[PDB]
RNA sequence: GAUUGUGGUAGGCAGCGCGCGCCUCCGGCGUGCUUCGGCAUCUGCGCGCUCCGGACGCUGGCCUGUGGGCUCCCCAUUCGA
């Protein structure tokens, strides 16, 4: 039970706040509502875990280190690729794709769609009668 | 609570696990906003402070009667569709022409009775104990606080529950192999048409 | 970066006179949401502790103290003395903080809610850096440990923002740890 | 596949009746509350700011070979913070058209 | 005559350059060197005598109000810059509402000169007030397109049948445009399309 | 984004462009003071412009019509009472 836990080392979604969407790493505990967290791209900083979701990749590390051996770590682990290869991080991508999408770029989308659905339908009634 | 803002015809809800209070409150607000909501398994709804408050509460309720005329009020309702029933009433100016009209637009049942059965049912996050009520802490289920005050109905709506349920569990059956058979027929029309892969697979999830 | 209690260096003396050509001069640490309030406190304390009085009185400076690196975890004590509606106690605490301004914040954010002391019934005596081991309260003692694990037992649901709020669901919650 | 018979293309959004902008014990009917579907925080409103809305509704009688009539307005200002607007009308709106819906439209535009 | 602005304005009714440094640029030393030390003086214009008006035909028995003067003058209206020539348009009003155009240019009394294609979706050249489009991220080559003789007065009112010659100059004009379409793929298939709000289709949130 | 145009004999007030000099015209050329960037130091006339002594302009619909208006009448609804 429990497959997730915070730790030194667990990389964590911001579930909240305007920092939605970013990966931080745990490198240490304030005490049980808050964390320390850090990543390449911001200054490490407290965070309630109200605002965290904790994700299934974990880095070696030990508690607060420095900028360069956190890079490395995460380079090593390859926290990047594994998040956005994994359904959960492609589905905030593909939410962000789909909010991008121009009206040229729908009516095309569109036509695909349908052509798909129609091919499908098809498929579906072929093997149903088989 | 300003409103859902959706514009349907009507909305069903599951009320099982949902804390009366909070559900009602929002119901009340959806009615007199114009909008028609039909509640089903009213006898799954939950009541915080366990069995033993809530039937002294309701044994509170039930000594208040005119004293020279009982018939003339209040009217204590043991089922637990008019328990909720009346909670909203509670919320609603049910007094003026625009509480009743909102009132009219509710409709509440003990399980699921057709067509309902076989309609989309959805839920309410605000209201929902899973997120309201703290693990541990006393709730009773609104079926079994009407039971003990006076309703009869109780086995009989677990015996056609799980009538429906048996149902409802062989239509999912067959559901389930129309999908996997929807997967086949996909994987096959799948060499049919690349480009239009191509241009679908980044917005696949 | 906005704390809501900034701690301040405040220093004064008595105004100088024939007798005194050179009072003696008083430094203060102070707690206070401003540094108005914060000379407001000073005097305070310099008139029933010293008699000198802001009338009679001359400012002289006033500093904001930062934390130096807020960007780690200290242990924060906090020796202060509050009264009740009984009368007046002593109280030690301990907090677990980047800044001691957050500590500070803590502090009374617990006494209001532990003991119902409002924040001008609260007067601050002593505040230090503890080390680890020199801990006394098993509250802040439980993380000091290497290799801390524990799972997210209480986490509430909500979407990003409420652009995405909506009344109606079509399934419940899936939640696990 | 549907086979309807009806509006062909949609170029505006719903917009429920709340009320009128009030106090607990004033009513202030020159003013008008709407909700907007889709429209969940005071933010979102900046794009409907002055976007023109139509309350349409049916009468008794025909008025130029039709029962429908239009009362003309226009989104003024975001109320509260959950995407609720106040709306000014040509007319007062009745309280009748409490809990109706009506048309807000895509022009004028700013895009 | 100077064939460069003297002071070029940092932002609207502020210049650049001291009243030092236009004294130097303007060349008022110059002119009072020439001249002797003094600058040359001009006599005033002359006013025109008014003409003689014949005297009228009849005497209000009432002093009509003349107006004050109003001292502001009317700018060009303004064209967003969302919108460029050959720019794709939605139309949100009137008879074409949801029709996707093509913009060619914006004439003289800020109206849009638009066209469908005429073929590709029946809308004809045709003028179309700003406020009630909207300006998507379609852009199509329209060099080829020849619009120079179209201008506001093409579309005005005489006072039922509409006459050759604007068929004719029409085809000509669409020739070019549908010739620029075909070379994007599925265009053809967008621009006859119609835009529609669908279920869960947010307007503040649609790019366009 | 929203509300609004009260007044009706004024080209005023303030700021600034073009010509009255030239050149090779995103600019440069004269006298003084400068913190070396610049400066209301020379800054006059004629013609013009503007965020400048309180809104103007264009288009459309309709005009005997199932149109427009209404302080009139009977009702309904929200708030008040
Ligand atoms: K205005």
């Amino acid at each position: 039970p429990f497959k997730r836990f915070v730790e030194i080392g667990r990389v964590a979604l911001v579930n909240y706040g305007k920092d939605y969407g970013k990966l931080v790493v745990i490198v240490d505990v304030i005490d049980q509502n808050r964390a320390l967290i850090d990543a390449p791209d911001m200054v490490r900083s407290q965070i309630n875990f109200k605002r965290l979701s904790l994700t299934d990749i974990k880095i070696d590390i030990k508690r607060i280190p420095k900028k360069k051996t956190l890079v490395a770590a995460m380079e090593a682990a390859d926290v990047k690729n594994k998040w956005e290869s994994s359904s959960w991080g492609r589905k905030l991508i593909v939410q962000k794709r789909r909010a991008s999408l121009n009206d040229f770029d729908r009516f095309k989308l569109m036509l695909a769609k349908i052509k798909r659905a129609g091919v499908v339908r098809q498929e579906l009634a072929k093997l149903k009668k088989e | 609570v300003s409103g859902s803002g959706i514009s349907a015809r009507r909305i069903v809800v599951d009320a099982r696990h949902h804390m009366l209070g909070r559900l009602s409150s929002i119901l009340a607000k959806e009615l007199l906003n114009g909008q028609k909501v039909v509640v089903v398994r009213c006898e799954e709804i939950c009541l915080s402070g366990g069995l033993v408050r809530q039937k002294m509460k309701y044994l509170r309720f039930l000594r208040k009667r005119m004293n020279t005329k009982p018939s003339h009020g209040p009217i204590h309702f043991r089922a637990p569709s008019k328990i909720l029933w009346r909670t909203i009433r509670g919320m609603i100016p049910h007094k003026t022409k625009r509480g009743a009209a909102a009132l009219a637009r509710l409709k509440v049942y003990e399980g699921v009775p057709p067509p309902y059965d076989k309609i989309k049912r959805m839920v309410i996050p605000d209201a929902l104990k899973v997120l309201r009520l703290q693990a541990g802490h006393k709730y009773c289920l609104l079926g079994k606080l009407s039971s003990e005050v006076g309703w009869n109905h109780y086995d009989t709506i677990k015996e056609l529950e799980n009538k429906r349920k048996e149902r409802a569990q062989v239509a999912y059956e067959r559901r389930k192999q129309l999908a996997k058979l929807r997967v086949k027929a996909e994987k096959a029309a799948e060499e049919k048409l690349g480009p239009q892969l191509a241009i679908i697979a980044p917005i696949k999830y | 970066v906005t704390y809501k209690f900034h701690q301040y260096q405040v220093v004064g003396r008595a105004l100088p006179t024939e007798n005194d050509e050179h009072p003696k001069i008083y430094r203060m640490k102070l707690w206070a949401t401003n540094e108005v309030r914060a000379k407001s406190k000073f005097w305070y304390y310099l008139r029933k502790l010293k008699k000198v009085k802001k009338s009679n009185g001359q400012m002289l400076a006033i500093n904001e103290i930062f934390e130096k690196n807020p960007t780690k975890i200290k242990n924060y004590g906090i020796w202060l003395r509050y009264q009740s509606r009984t009368g007046y106690h002593n109280m030690y605490k301990e907090y677990r903080d980047t800044t001691l301004n957050g500590a500070v914040e803590q502090m009374y954010t617990e006494m209001a809610s532990r003991h119902r002391v409002r924040h001008h019934c609260i007067q601050i005596i002593k505040t230090a850096t503890i080390p680890a081991k020199l801990c006394k309260r098993e509250s802040t003692k439980q993380f000091h440990d290497s290799k801390i694990k524990f799972p997210l037992v209480f986490k509430k649901v909500r979407p990003p923002s409420r652009k995405l709020k909506t009344t109606y669901k079509a399934t419940r919650p899936n939640l696990f740890m | 596949v549907k086979g309807r018979q009806g509006e062909r293309v949609r170029l505006y959004v719903r917009g429920t009746v709340l009320g009128y902008k009030r106090s607990k014990s004033n009513q202030y009917p020159s003013t008008s509350l709407i909700q907007i579907e889709g429209v969940n925080t005071k933010e979102e409103v900046d794009w409907y700011l002055g976007k023109r809305m139509a309350y349409i509704y049916k009468a008794k009688t025909k008025k130029n070979n039709s029962h429908y009539r239009c009362i003309w307005g226009k989104v003024c200002r975001p109320h509260g913070n959950s995407g609720v607007v106040r709306a000014k009308f040509k007319s007062n709106l009745p309280p009748k058209s409490m809990g109706s819906k009506v048309r807000v439209f895509m022009y004028p535009s700013n895009i | 005559a100077k064939k460069s602005p003297r002071n070029p304005e940092l932002i609207r009714g502020v210049g650049k350059l001291s009243r030092s440094k236009m004294y130097h640029k303007k060349g008022l030393w110059a002119i009072k060197k020439k001249n002797g030390g003094s600058f040359p003086v001009h006599k005033k214009a002359a006013a025109v005598a008014p003409p003689a008006v014949k005297p009228p035909k009849f005497y209000p028995a009432d002093d009509v109000a003349k107006p004050l003067v109003n001292k502001h003058k009317p700018k060009p209206t303004k064209l967003r810059a969302s919108i460029t020539p050959g720019t794709v348009l939605i139309i949100l009003a009137g008879r074409f509402k949801g029709k996707r155009v093509v913009f060619l240019k914006q004439l003289k009394s800020g109206l849009l000169l638009v066209s469908g294609p005429f073929k590709l979706n029946g809308v004809p050249l045709r003028r179309v007030n700003q406020a009630y489009v909207i300006g998507t991220s379609t852009k199509v080559d329209i060099s080829g397109v020849n619009v120079e003789k179209i201008d506001d007065k093409y579309f005005a009112k005489q006072a039922n049948v509409l006459p050759q010659g604007k068929k004719d100059d029409q085809k000509a004009v669409d020739e070019a445009l549908i010739k620029a379409v075909e070379c994007v793929p599925e265009l053809k298939a967008y621009l006859s399309a119609r835009f529609s709000l669908k279920s869960c289709m947010k307007p503040h949130e649609l790019v366009f």
